[PDB]
DNA sequence: ACGAGTACATA
DNA sequence: TTTATGTACTCGT
């Protein structure tokens, strides 16, 4: 489409100018397709783990992988609740996303597995697999073990810590490291040479590369934003722009550091309500909020240590819970107590 | 084989005089049986205090002449529903049996606290329609779940926990009826193991009589030991940590009690505790609940109880 | 087939009331119950695998004749205890009485602490309605999962956990029946790891009998018990405790790794062993006990979650060292 | 039928002027019946008014009396249907509420509805189409005079001043007052101030609190003080939670930090007191997820009261600076659902 | 041509050269028929499923196990109603008549075995069903409970079955099996490669099988004909190199909170799992004798807090940053 | 009588 | 909104 994220996606392993070691690893695993075990790709977001999986299916299956359709199936759960989740369909492979609700997500995966496992192997890809609430993983650790000839499981996730030990035990650990500033600068240069961008100085490319912090999708989206706003002219004085989420987190951090009162608590609670209404997971909000708090030069080592300790405590508290408001409110109260 | 009747029915009262407990309620029941214009009542309380036997005795004193057809004994054991109950009530109310002018029919709904809402909504309509012809009665467990307008339309008669005197005199009546040797120490052991309930006291008495015949504290504790709330009370208020650990082990861990039962009892005791501060009580409750979570997840271990009382003593000595 | 084709737990089920040992206080009470003809509603309580259902089956066989199979109805959790099922089965069974040659009827409720509160409200009224010729026996392991009225109406019976006397009597009986020989250290270890359950003892002794290449003319010692049950040796526990308490970090870590790798020892079992041998040693101060208890609870919680074993092993080492650093 | 009818039946108000309390409501009902056939204040045409309020106060009795004085045919040339217990549906009729709404809209007779205090969420069919004649807790003058008349006719005496205590104990339930007087007079005809305490402690009429009302009671600095500890024990606080346990933990979190901490420890500040209570809600977050997970551990429900409703409201408590704050987490899901 | 995770599955009881305490009992009960209910618990990858599959294959041959063995796992429904409607029906019916060919080639017991794999993630109502399901019809069927966490199973069900613990596959117990697999697959290796592979895996022979398969695939793809080196298996396992660990340690020892923060950001952008980092930090600090005892204890507790917080979800970056900051302030 | 859609309670 | 098991209901075939 018109989005820049689909036009520059690699078409085969020849276009994987990201990591020579990872490309050689994929070629080695594609050398013997029959002996391919279950695979687990891990790395920071934007590294292209989905791209590596898709290219691996290209190397294994061959043609017909890029041509796929979308299907919708009905599911039944406890009581009379009915849930709908979209699955993409291809003639050879299949993959299903856990984007549905995380409680009854196990039974949908089970019924898909025993519906497509009635009878060379059919690879299945589970992106963002860390969202499984220890039940879908408990189903997979048996489904892939008992069926190790008809369907091969491909695990796509990051931060394996919520993932249980047996799932990682019956999976292959393959790295997808984030590239340095050089590789992302070169890929941005390739993009702007593919287009017609009036780049004045190469320093702005380095700055827009460093703004992503090891994340290709946000870098490419913000490059498209710069091209649209500045009329395809990447001048040295190009105004840097950031998504409004980081802007409002910076504003909330400034509000906390400038004053420690109760009205500020009400305002930041309202901001938290708005952010959770913006349909965003709370773990990344806590992570980037703690990043913003630690960026202030006024903070001292004892206050920063207390901040990170409370951040870790409320991180495990949020992980062992569902009401994201309580943990964020408690962490903000703790950091305001520490600052005051 | 040839079993004699249990002591429960061997001592089930037939007159209001034999019923033990509070005096005001029983004299009110006797006077309203003498008058005959018995109003609608709701009876609730802890089990084994005379909630349905008093109702049965009152029904006897009211109509002992037409018991088989003028008192509909609607039991909780029988089928219960919004419609199957009201159909039977209507069939029992539409009949034109010529009752005495000073006597009214009694409808008994034993343990009716667990009915649905619509059953109560139909019951209030039937009750207000046929109040002059028939009268209702209830012997429910807890009146909190009973909806308020039914309580308003009826006369609320709530009993209390039986004291030592009435249970003691009932036990002496049982002893003189059975001619069984007894001891005052055995009597006090029985009434302490009765936890207020007198039916449990009768059960322990018959067990003691059958097993040994002599009422002594040792055998009574051998069948029915000390109640868990008070032993957990002593375990939770002990100042010394290792003394508390030894007490809990000897009293609940070597006695076969399940660990989760111990945690639930500790939570209930801390809920009902009044000898310490309220905030300390809340902190004790929350740490006991953390231990409860750690056991309900699957980790049922004596070490969980040990850590629970370690945190208890950490709160006690202000860390 | 019958015998010699059953697990030792079920092969040696007590058919009569004389085969139950360790519960003599309740055994004589129920024997006087059946002899004197005064049997109220029962309520048996105790640890798992502590002779409840075997005792009630033996009592039913002693009381009734050969017709106990087709006349006595026993409902379990697998047989369901729904309120509708109870109302249309148990009430009908208790209401119907055979005209001749009957004293009473017996209904046994096993694992009754698994049904809803409305079910218990139904069962209590079935108990108090047809008790003239029907008795109810209730088996449960959690008294807090049942309504207080059900506990009050039935006669509470608590089974004290089986001591070493009953366990050693059962061991002697099974070795006499199966022609087996045992060593004093083996039976001492069996007492130590019995945990008050006869089923585990029978399973472990069966594993020991199957362990020997030639069961006849062979003796089972403590090492066989430890290797079959997967339990750590007390000498190993003492050595690990001494190494952690006295030796420095590197030597203690190496010794603990060697101890675990010698026979594939488990970290968790070593944890319960060390924590049950701490209290045998007198401690001077008091907050060290609190630290020990909370830290052992935390490491057991982590093990129940999982993780890499060496991390929690070093955690146990640090827990002990920091607790005894005072 | 000598000595057969109940006291609430033999002493029912024969005339409409014999009723006690809600005199303005009685006047409004009389005006609505009078202005029915003429279709000022707009209530004449905005018909199908109900009589809602405390149970057992004479709403059905008042409707019957105003119907019989106007010549309407009593049913439960002018005819009326006095249909009682609107809440008898109990969330039922599965759309029959709409049928009742259209029946209220179009009927040839003055349909009078009687219901108790309204907690059901089925207010939508009757939100703004019917006149809301509100009945409240009655006074203690006309009811007092009726009690004197009943006691005089029944040959027993009672102290005029304790009638306030009897009315407050039952919370304005005239029928319950009559029943209680009959019950006590069956044994103790004389009523004095010595037995008022035991009568009240035996005849307390506990009732639930709309999720907004429980927050005000929970967020009070008196109950957590030394004096209020005995008045409102720890058992009562958890028992209060179970009345609206679905909405109690959400209501406490939205307003616990919006009130001044009247129970501050010396050396404790406002921000630190909230922080010591803000984290405790996250401890109750673990319990709420674990209670209603696939394990279904419902035996842990009383614990969730302390961790999410009591302790957050115990560290900070006092007179709230404004009205009760409704929970906003429910509102945020509506925005996220779109 | 099949993956080594299941192609080399143990098809015989003697093929399982580990946990011989739980193997000799089965071997001796092949001849007899007094097989009690067993509970297979332990670390994952120890071969409990393989052991029970070998026992099932050896007991009932190739057909009586199809006709007798019933399997239920977490993939299928395991509610109380499902248990009542399925396991009760299976246990109530008598065993099938064995074929004439199975009375001479297989010593098949006249009962059946029902396995319950992954019983840890299963409710207590099914537990209430099975406590009497395994006692009412113990004479006609046998029951198996297999779970890596015996703690989830309550005391009753654990006591009813035989607690056959599975020994952890340490570095001194599983060398022979992996070595024999290595010469069976004809892969070159050094003297210490096998010990390093067994040390990296936390008692997971299946994980070691996967690493060996990956190393063999890489060696056959490159085709240079070189033996597998230690650095190769460190790179396959995701183990951080020692120089990066040393520079991380010296940066931590120097304070510099901002420097620690930016280097930790770079280290997590390198894409290395935090569990491996915790393991490497532990094995570096504990073996080193430079630090005094109190520092050793407190850093061990900080590593324990780090991983016992990690395994409950959370973010690896925050946990590792907090760990490094807090050990930098000791 | 039994199967399916329905809402409510779980101290 | 929550989450399986149980209970209850009632209209329909
Ligand atoms: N107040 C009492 N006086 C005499 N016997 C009593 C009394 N309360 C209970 N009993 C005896 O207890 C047995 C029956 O008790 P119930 O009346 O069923 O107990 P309850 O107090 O009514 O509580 P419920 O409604 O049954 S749970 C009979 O043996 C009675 O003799
Ligand atoms: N006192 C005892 N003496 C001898 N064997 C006993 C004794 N108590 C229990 N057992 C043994 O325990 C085995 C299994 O116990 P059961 O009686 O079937 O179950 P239980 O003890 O009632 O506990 P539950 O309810 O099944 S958890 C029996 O086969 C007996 O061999
Ligand atoms: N003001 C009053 N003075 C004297 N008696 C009264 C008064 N109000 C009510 N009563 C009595 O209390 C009874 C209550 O009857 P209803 O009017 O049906 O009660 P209600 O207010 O409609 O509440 P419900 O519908 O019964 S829950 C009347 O029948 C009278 O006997
Ligand atoms: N003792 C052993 N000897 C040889 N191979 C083994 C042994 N234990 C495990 N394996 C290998 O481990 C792989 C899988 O074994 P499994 O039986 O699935 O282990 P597991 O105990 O079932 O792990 P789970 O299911 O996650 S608890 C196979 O390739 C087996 O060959
Ligand atoms: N080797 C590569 N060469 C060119 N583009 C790449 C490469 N790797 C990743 N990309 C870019 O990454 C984008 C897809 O990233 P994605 O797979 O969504 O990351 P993640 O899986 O972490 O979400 C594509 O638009 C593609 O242009
Ligand atoms: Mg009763
Ligand atoms: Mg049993
Ligand atoms: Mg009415
Ligand atoms: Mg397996």
């Amino acid at each position: 489409m018109s989005l820049w994220v689909d036009k520059y996606r690699p078409k085969s392993l020849n276009a994987l100018s990201h990591n020579e070691e990872l490309t050689n690893f994929l070629k080695s695993l594609s050398d013997q397709p029959r002996d391919l075990p279950h695979l687990l790709l891990y790395g920071p977001n934007g590294t292209g783990k989905k791209t590596r999986c898709m290219a691996l299916l290209e190397s294994i299956f061959g043609p017909g992988v890029y041509r796929l359709k979308i299907d919708v199936r009905q599911f039944v759960t406890a009581s009379n609740r009915k849930l709908e989740l979209n699955v993409v369909s291809s003639p050879y492979h299949l993959e299903i996303t856990p984007s549905d609700m995380g409680n009854n997500d196990r039974i949908v995966i089970q019924e898909l597995l025993k519906e497509v496992a009635q009878m060379r192997y059919k690879c299945v890809i589970i992106n963002e697999a860390n969202s499984l609430t220890k039940d879908a993983q408990a189903a997979l650790r048996r489904t892939m073990e008992k069926y190790s000839k008809n369907i091969r499981l491909i695990m796509v996730c990051d931060s394996m810590s919520p993932i249980i030990a047996p799932i990682k035990s019956r999976c292959l650990l393959i790295r997808c490291p984030a590239p340095s500033d050089s590789e992302i600068s070169t890929i941005l240069s390739d993009v702007v040479t593919n287009e017609r961008i009036q780049l004045e100085t190469k320093d702005i490319l380095k700055r827009i590369a460093q703004a992503s912090n090891g994340n290709l999708r946000v870098s490419l989206l913000m490059l498209e934003s710069m091209a649209l706003n500045n009329e395809l002219a990447l001048k040295s004085s190009s105004p840097i722009i950031k998504p409004d989420w980081i802007i409002v987190i910076h504003k909330l951090t400034r509000k906390i550091v400038k004053e420690r009162s109760v009205n500020s608590l009400i305002e930041c609670r309202a901001v938290l309500y708005d952010l959770l209404a913006h349909c965003i997971p709370a773990n990344i909000i806590l992570k980037e909020l703690t990043f913003s708090l630690l960026d202030v030069e006024t903070l001292n080592t004892t206050n920063k240590s207390s901040i990170i300790e409370y951040s870790s405590v409320f991180d495990e508290r949020l992980s062992l819970g569902n009401k994201a408001i309580f943990h964020l409110e408690g962490f903000i109260a703790k950091v305001m107590c520490c600052l005051d | 084989l040839s079993l004699q009747l249990p002591w429960v029915e061997k001592y089930r009262p037939q007159v209001l005089s034999d019923i033990v407990g509070n005096k005001e309620t029983i004299d009110r029941l006797q006077q309203i049986a003498k008058d005959g214009n018995m109003p609608h009542m709701i009876i609730s309380g802890m089990p084994g205090i005379g909630k349905t036997t008093s109702v049965h005795c009152l029904a006897h004193e009211l109509l002992g002449r037409s018991y088989a057809d003028g008192v509909l004994e609607l039991n909780a054991s029988d089928d219960r529903g919004i419609d199957v109950v009201r159909n039977q009530i209507k069939h029992f109310a539409q009949k034109k049996l010529h009752l005495p002018p000073g006597k009214h029919k009694i409808v008994i709904l034993d343990e009716a606290d667990s009915m649905t809402a619509g059953a109560q909504q139909a019951l209030r309509r039937t009750m207000e329609l046929y109040s002059n012809s028939t009268r209702f009665a209830f012997a429910c467990n807890q009146s909190n779940k009973i909806i308020e307008p039914l309580q308003s339309r009826c006369a609320i008669l709530r009993y209390s926990k039986l004291s030592d005197e009435d249970v003691l005199k009932r036990l002496l009546q049982i002893i003189k009826l059975e001619d069984v040797k007894y001891t005052n120490d055995g009597l006090e052991a029985i009434i302490f193991t009765a936890e207020g309930d007198m039916r449990q006291a009768i059960n322990n008495l018959q067990s003691t009589v059958a097993g040994h015949g002599l009422v002594n504290a040792d055998n009574v504790f051998k069948i029915v030991d000390s109640p868990h709330p008070l032993i957990v009370k002593k375990m939770l208020l002990a100042s010394n940590l290792e003394d508390s650990i030894q007490i809990l082990r000897t009293d609940l861990w070597k006695k076969g009690y399940s660990s989760i039962d111990i945690v639930t009892t500790s939570f209930r005791v801390t809920k009902n505790l009044a000898q310490v501060k309220e905030s300390v009580r809340l902190e004790m409750i929350k740490e006991i609940g953390l231990t409860h979570m750690r056991i309900l997840e699957g980790v049922g271990t004596y070490l969980q109880l040990a850590s629970m009382l370690a945190k208890i003593h950490k709160l006690n000595n202000k860390a | 087939r019958s015998k010699e084709n059953l697990p030792w737990v079920e092969k040696y089920r007590p058919e009569t009331l004389d085969e139950v040992y360790g519960q003599n206080e309740v055994i004589t009470t129920v024997r006087k119950f059946v002899d004197e003809g005064k049997l109220p509603h029962l309520l048996f309580y105790g640890p798992p695998g502590t002779g409840k259902t075997s005792t009630i089956v033996a009592l039913a066989r002693e009381i009734y004749g050969k017709n106990y199979s087709n006349m006595v109805l026993e409902l379990n959790a697998s047989d369901d205890r729904g309120i509708d099922v109870v109302r249309n089965q148990i009430k009908d069974f208790a209401s119907t009485r055979q005209i001749f040659s009957k004293g009473f009827k017996l209904i046994i409720l096993d694992e009754a602490d698994a049904m809803t509160n409305a079910a218990q409200n139904a069962l209590r009224r079935v108990i108090e309605r047809y008790t003239k010729n029907t008795r109810f026996c209730v088996l449960a392991n959690y008294a807090h999962k049942l309504t207080p009225a059900l506990l009050s109406r039935c006669t509470r019976f608590r089974f004290q956990p089986l001591p070493q006397e009953a366990i050693e009597r059962r061991i002697a009986n099974v070795l006499v029946h199966e022609k087996l020989k045992l060593s004093p250290n083996a039976e001492k270890a069996l007492i130590e790891l019995s945990n008050g359950d006869m089923r585990r003892v029978l399973n472990v002794l069966q594993s020991c009998k199957a362990t020997l290449d030639n069961p006849d003319e062979d003796e089972i010692s403590d090492d066989v018990i430890y290797e079959c049950c997967g339990a750590p040796r007390p000498s190993d526990l003492k050595a690990v405790l001494k190494s952690i308490l006295e030796d420095d970090w590197g030597t203690a870590h190496y010794t603990l790794n060697k101890v675990r790798s010698a026979k594939g020892l488990a970290l968790i079992d070593l944890i319960e062993g060390i924590v049950k041998i701490l209290e045998d040693y007198e401690l001077q101060n008091e907050e060290t006990r609190v630290h020990l208890l909370t830290k052992l609870a935390d490491i057991e919680y982590s093990i129940s979650k999982g993780g890499n074993d060496q991390i929690q092993g070093s955690a146990v080492i640090g827990a002990i060292k920091a607790s005894f650093e005072n | 039928r000598e000595e057969d009818k109940l006291w609430t039946v033999k002493y029912a108000p024969t005339n409409l002027q014999q009723v006690c309390g809600n005199k303005g409501s009685v006047m409004k009902l009389k005006n609505w019946l009078a202005n029915w056939e003429n279709s000022k204040d707009g209530s004449g045409v905005f018909r199908a008014a109900m009589l809602y309020g405390p149970p057992g106060i004479g709403k059905t009795t008042a409707a019957h009396l105003v119907a019989q004085e106007l010549g309407y045919d009593i049913l439960e040339k002018h005819f009326v249907i006095i249909m009682d217990e609107v809440d008898g549906m109990s969330g039922g009729d599965r759309g029959g509420v709409g049928q009742l709404a259209q029946f209220c809209r179009k009927t040839s007779t003055p349909l009078i509805l009687i219901c108790n205090e309204r907690n059901l969420p089925k207010m939508r069919p009757f939100d703004r189409v019917c006149l809301d004649i509100q009945f409240r807790r009655p006074d203690a003058n006309s009811i007092k005079s009726r009690l004197m008349t009943i006691a005089i006719r029944e040959k027993f005496k009672l102290d005029p001043n304790v009638i306030d205590r009897l009315i407050q104990t039952t919370r304005g339930d005239i029928r319950q007052v009559i029943n209680l007087l009959s019950t006590i007079s069956t044994t103790t005809k004389t009523i004095n101030h010595e037995n008022i305490n035991e009568i009240s402690k035996a005849w307390e009429k506990n009732i639930a609190l709309k999720p907004f009302d429980i927050a005000h009671k929970m967020l009070d600095g008196q109950i957590y003080s030394d004096i209020g500890s005995r008045n409102f024990t720890l058992n009562d606080k958890i028992a209060l939670y179970f009345d609206d346990f679905d909405f109690t933990p959400l209501m406490i979190q939205e307003n616990y930090l919006s009130t001044r901490p009247s129970v501050l420890k010396p050396g404790q500040s406002h921000l630190e007191a909230v922080a010591e209570a803000a984290n405790c809600i996250s401890l109750g977050d673990i319990v709420e997820k674990k209670i209603r997970s696939s394990e279904q551990l419902w035996s842990l429900l009383p614990l969730h009261a302390v961790l999410s409703s009591v302790y957050p409201a115990s560290k900070v408590a006092g007179h709230m600076a404004g009205r009760i704050n409704f929970t906003a987490w429910l509102g945020q899901n509506s925005k996220s659902a779109k | 041509q099949q993956p080594w995770v299941e192609k080399y599955r143990p098809k015989n009881l003697d093929e399982v050269t580990a946990q011989d305490h739980a193997v000799t009992v089965l071997k001796k009960t092949l001849k007899s028929a007094n097989l009690p209910h067993m509970l297979f618990y332990g670390p994952p990858g120890t071969g409990k499923t393989s052991t029970i599959l070998a026992l099932t294959k050896e007991l009932y041959g190739p057909d009586l196990m199809k006709s007798r063995i019933l399997e239920l796992n977490a993939s299928d429904e395991r509610g109380i109603s499902i248990v009542r409607e399925k396991v009760k029906n299976f246990a109530r019916l008598t065993v099938s008549k064995p074929s004439k060919h199975d009375l001479e080639n297989y010593p098949c017991p006249p009962y059946k075995i029902i396995i319950l794999d992954e019983a840890d993630s299963m409710t207590a109502d099914a537990q209430s069903a099975l406590r009497r399901t395994m006692e009412t019809y113990s004479g006609v069927t046998r029951f198996c409970l297999i779970c890596n966490y015996v703690t989830r199973i309550i005391d009753p069900l654990a006591s009813r079955c035989s607690k056959f613990r599975f020994k952890a596959l340490d570095a001194s117990n599983a060398i022979d099996r992996l070595r024999f697999i290595s010469e069976q697959e004809n892969v070159k290796c050094d003297d210490g490669v096998l010990e390093r592979i067994l040390d990296i895996s936390a008692g997971d022979l299946r994980r070691g099988i996967t690493l060996l398969q990956s190393a063999s695939k890489g060696a056959q793809y490159l085709g240079d004909g070189k033996n597998i080196t230690s650095t190769q298996v460190e790179e396959l396992a995701g183990v951080v190199p020692h120089d990066i660990l040393i520079e991380i340690v010296e940066k931590v020892k120097s304070g510099d909170f901002d420097e620690i923060k930016k280097y930790v950001n770079t280290f997590m952008k390198s894409g290395w799992s935090a569990a491996s980092v915790v393991n490497q930090l532990h094995e570096y600090y504990i073996t080193n004798d430079n630090f005094d005892t109190n520092f050793k204890n407190q850093i061990s507790w900080l590593l324990f807090t780090t991983d016992s917080r990690l395994n409950n979800g959370t973010n690896e970056h925050i946990q590792l940053l907090n760990l490094l900051v807090k050990i930098s302030q000791l």
